[PDB]
């Protein structure tokens, strides 16, 4: 019938392995060839946008936090596109998950060839490590790519990945199961929600880079990672009293450092 | 999987004889809807004369010493047009034409104390901007307690009572018409609106968006839309002229059966008699579903659906010519036809006057029937 | 070739910008109309009534 | 029952473009069209066949191959008796995800459900990459039935839902 | 140009059912009071009889 409902979960700081993002998927067009560019640029002619109609394109995955990047960029690795852009690779990015704060950021470049030793930003997209309520992201997830431009790691991002967009959420939430199903129902309102995605193909030129986040799995249950600081228990044993001591020092019964600062520059 | 159609099902093999056991007139013109809580302890009657009266169910029944409206509530204004009870008897929303959506707090009241009405959250409606509401009806969501309305600017909101926001909204198209009755369903996964020009109008409530949108042949008015106790994808609408009560399969948008109380062959589109049947209760029963109309030509009908040969008439002096009924194939709907039949003075009919505008029923000890009347006569039948 | 394009671009879009005004139009009387229509519709049944 | 002797669901599962829709479409309404709207959620259509003797009745279900649209757990897989692997013949990285699509088969499916490779537009002979020794082969390996159809020109369209059928019912 | 005409049309509805239901409240309001009429004769004949 089912098993229990018993929710799972480690501590972000609790996992200390390195954070994996699957690259799945580029859908989308992009931004076609406009020839009166290329007469401007003949450079332009020699670019993965005038060369094949799937360029080998490639990812960059780069984790920031507060605006600055916790490590190196992580590239996908070499892969010849003929007519869609799945690069389908697990990329081990240089943080791990304790390493990563509340408002960590994976920022996802898309990379197209601009001659010789020179690549341009197809497009960008920055989604948030965590959810709305500190828990690592889980499982597939489509996000939104910016034309043109890098994905931007500054806290707030301006290119965030994350009417389709509600109804894709939703769908998402039907294949797993967790809407109703009501097969006489589902049947008609697909169809509308497909008149819906096509309408949205031609009217706007929207990309979507489909990225994964691994599943935590441990004698067959599923662990989802909330964002935790070690300690994060120890509620501080903050008292009211200020019958002796009405001043309290932070620095009381501490060493001090100045003092052995200088210690060790003169003795 | 565990939708109940009703919260009291009546008795089984129900058949309402139609005795008169209240007639209650206390609104200055017609009432509009009738409601009954969902424990059936209290009914409620909205009005063209600005009032909401509470009716209390439980003493219709053998003791009818003074059959006086509980309470009464006026100070909405305007012409109170629909209402519903909130799944609970303590909460009753209530809908005018000029605008206002109030809740009233029912309270449950010892004899020694009196009871009363205090009003909760109100809600206005810019005539120009959302208009005034057509129909309303609240259900629960498990988290929510919507109560959904449809207004005349084609708006179909879902507002949910344990805040103050709204749930959905869905904006209905009004090239179809304007919305006259709208249903929901049991299970909570579609609803049905019925415009002004027989379009019946299908949105899936998880996903809130329109999926099908079938017409009535003749465009005929949809004067009452209930979803269909057995088919989930059925929905049984009352329809402008003839008496007829059809029911379409919504996902394929076909007449499945169709009731004709008119002079005119069954499902013809030429000349429609006036009669409209205005208020229908569906139930299933115990797996022969029945169903009661009343409408314009003042009759309160029984259909017996698994078997039409049986329908009667309820309310309707036995001096009017007898009725019979019967079960053809037309276009390939099955149509139950009605067919007129070619102690000091006489007692006094105790049929309605003028058109009937609802029909209710609840259970206290035995099955109730209440309907009321465009002159504001509300009658209880036994 | 340019220049004729542009011209005829701002045709498209000046005339679909009227079609989206008759649009516009349209909404409101459909509003206006349904009101109407409301209002005959209970005036049909209170003429039946008396 | 009078109407029919088994129910049979099938499941049509494969990457974007493969034909799935249109294998679907040429088998229960005999159509085909080169209009792609790509399918979004869940689709089915019936269509009752005779197959030794018996009246078979398949609810012939399509689904989303866009990954946009599929997730990790699939709800759609659950009561399917039989689960066609669509593929298109002109497109390898269709046919190496055959093995991804038969592991989401393997863990969301019935432990005995019903399985068919198929290479839809073996019509493209010109295009075509995946030869039918390879498919073969990879399809013997595992003991699925394997056909190359084509929902352009019927080709084989009818037999691979026959056999579906066929082999479902020998397994009730 | 067919938007145009559906602009024409529908204007003309407009005023079309604005003039009708007038004339629906005018014969309401005439027959409320000629109703009224009726009643009393038979407020006045009840109470004769
Ligand atoms: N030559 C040829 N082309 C085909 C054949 N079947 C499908 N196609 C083409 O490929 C396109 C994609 O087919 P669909 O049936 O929509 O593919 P799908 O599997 O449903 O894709 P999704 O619905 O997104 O999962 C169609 O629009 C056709 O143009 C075939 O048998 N031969
Ligand atoms: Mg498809």
């Amino acid at each position: 019938m089912g098993e229990a409902e018993k929710f799972h979960y480690i501590y972000s700081c609790d996992l200390d392995i390195n954070v994996q993002l699957k690259i799945g998927s580029l859908e989308g067009k992009r931004e076609q060839k406009s020839y009166k560019a290329v007469l401007e640029d003949p450079m332009l002619k020699f670019s993965g946008l005038y060369q094949e109609t799937c360029s080998d394109l490639y990812v960059t995955c780069q984790v920031f936090a507060e605006g600055k990047p916790l490590a190196l960029p992580v590239r996908t690795s070499y892969k010849a596109f003929s007519t869609r852009w799945n690069w389908n690779e697990w990329l081990k990015l240089p943080v791990k998950y304790p390493d990563l704060p509340r408002n960590a950021q994976v920022a996802l470049t898309i990379w197209d060839v601009y001659g010789p030793g020179k690549a341009v930003p197809v497009g960008g997209t920055t989604v948030s490590l965590f959810g709305k309520y500190g828990m690592f992201r889980q499982g597939m997830h489509d996000l939104k790519v910016w034309p043109n431009v890098e994905a931007d790691g500054s806290e707030p991002t301006k290119t965030p990945g994350r009417q389709m967009s509600r109804l894709a959420k939703l769908t998402k939430a039907h294949r797993q199961g967790h809407m109703v199903k009501v097969d006489w129902l589902d049947r008609l309102t697909f169809r509308e929600i497909e008149m819906i995605n096509e309408s949205e193909k031609r009217s706007s030129n929207f990309m979507y880079l489909m990225v994964e986040f691994r599943c935590v799995k441990c004698d067959d249950k599923e662990y989802g990672i909330v964002y935790y600081e070690k300690d994060g228990d120890e509620s501080s044993p903050i008292l009211t009293s200020f019958e002796l001591v009405k001043v309290p020092d932070p620095q009381m019964s501490m060493e001090n450092l100045v003092e052995s600062k200088h210690h060790k520059l003169a003795r | 999987e565990n939708a109940e159609w009703e919260s009291k099902p009546p008795p089984p093999g129900w058949r309402p004889k139609g005795l008169l056991v209240a007639h209650l007139h206390e609104h200055k013109s017609a009432v509009n809807r009738i409601r009954v809580s969902d424990e059936h302890s209290l009914f409620a009657t909205c009005s063209n004369d600005g009032t909401v009266k509470i009716w209390n169910s439980q003493k219709m029944e053998g003791k009818t010493t003074t059959t006086r409206s509980i309470l009464t509530y006026s100070r909405i204004g305007g012409r109170v047009k629909t209402l519903t009870f909130c799944q609970g008897s303590h909460y009753l929303a209530i809908a005018s034409d000029n605008g206002a959506v109030q809740l009233l707090g029912i309270e449950a009241s010892k004899l020694p104390k009196s009871p009363k009405i205090h009003p909760l959250q109100s809600r206005i409606l810019d005539q120009k901007e959302d208009g005034c509401v057509v129909d309303m009806h609240h259900f629960n969501s498990g988290a929510q307690s919507v109560l959904a309305y449809a207004t005349v600017n084609g708006s179909l909101v879902g507002w949910d009572l344990r805040s103050s926001s709204n749930a959905w909204t869905l904006k209905h198209d009004l090239k179809s018409g304007l919305i006259t009755s709208f249903a929901v369903d049991i299970h909570q996964c579609w609803l049905c609106i019925g415009t002004s020009s027989g379009t019946m109008a299908c949105w899936d409530m998880r996903f809130q968006l329109p999926i099908s949108s079938h017409c009535h042949p003749s465009r005929a008015r949809i004067r009452r839309l209930s979803m269909h106790p057995l088919y989930q994808s059925w929905v049984i609408a009352a329809v402008q002229g003839n008496n007829e009560v059809s029911m379409w399969d919504m996902e394929t948008g076909d007449r499945r059966f169709t009731l004709w109380a008119s002079s005119a062959p069954p499902l013809s589109e030429l000349q429609p008699s006036p009669h409209s049947v205005h208020g229908i209760y569906c139930s299933p029963a115990d797996g022969n579903p029945i169903l009661l109309t009343a409408g314009s030509d003042m009759k309160i009908r029984f259909w017996d659906l698994a078997y039409p040969e049986r329908s009667y008439v309820v309310a309707g002096s036995t001096s009017s010519p007898s009725v019979s009924y019967y079960r053809k194939i037309i276009e390939g709907t099955e149509v139950v036809q009605e067919i007129q039949n070619k102690r000091g003075p006489e007692s006094l009919p105790v049929g309605h006057h003028d058109i009937i505008t609802d029909v209710a029923t609840f259970q206290t000890t035995q099955g109730f029937i209440v309907t009321a009347s465009r002159d504001g006569i509300v009658k209880v039948w036994k | 070739v340019e220049k004729n394009r542009k011209i005829v671009a701002e045709n498209l879009e000046k005339v679909q910008a009227e079609a989206e005004r008759l649009d516009q139009e349209e909404a409101q009387y459909q509003r206006e109309y349904s009101e109407f229509k409301r209002q005959q519709l209970e005036l049909d049944d209170e003429l039946k009534s008396v | 029952n009078p109407e029919y002797d088994y129910l049979f669901k099938l499941l049509l599962i494969g990457d974007s473009g493969v034909g799935k829709s249109c294998l679907l479409l040429r088998f229960a309404d005999d159509t085909y069209t080169e209009s792609y709207i790509s399918t979004i959620g869940v689709d089915f259509k019936i269509r009752t066949i005779e197959l030794d003797g018996k009246t078979i009745k398949l609810q012939i279900w399509d689904t989303a191959g866009l990954e946009r649209f599929r997730t990790i757990t699939s709800s759609y897989y659950r009561g399917a008796h039989g689960i066609i692997v669509v593929y298109d013949v002109t497109d390898q990285e269709s046919f190496n995800n055959v093995k991804q699509w038969l592991q989401e088969i393997d863990r969301y499916a019935s432990e005995n459900v019903n399985k068919l490779l198929v290479g839809n537009k073996c019509d493209l002979t010109t295009k075509k990459v995946v030869d039918y020794t390879t498919a073969k082969e990879f399809a013997d390996s595992l003991g699925i039935p394997f056909l190359e159809t084509s929902a352009k020109n019927a080709t084989n369209v009818e037999q691979s839902f026959m056999t579906m059928a066929a082999e479902i019912k020998k397994r009730m | 140009q067919k938007l145009y005409s559906r602009a024409q049309r529908h204007q003309e509805k407009k005023e079309k059912i604005q003039r009708h239901n007038r004339k629906l409240g005018d014969l309401v309001e005439k027959k409320t009071i000629d109703l009224r009429s009726h009643y009393e004769r038979l407020a006045n004949l009840r109470r004769s009889h």
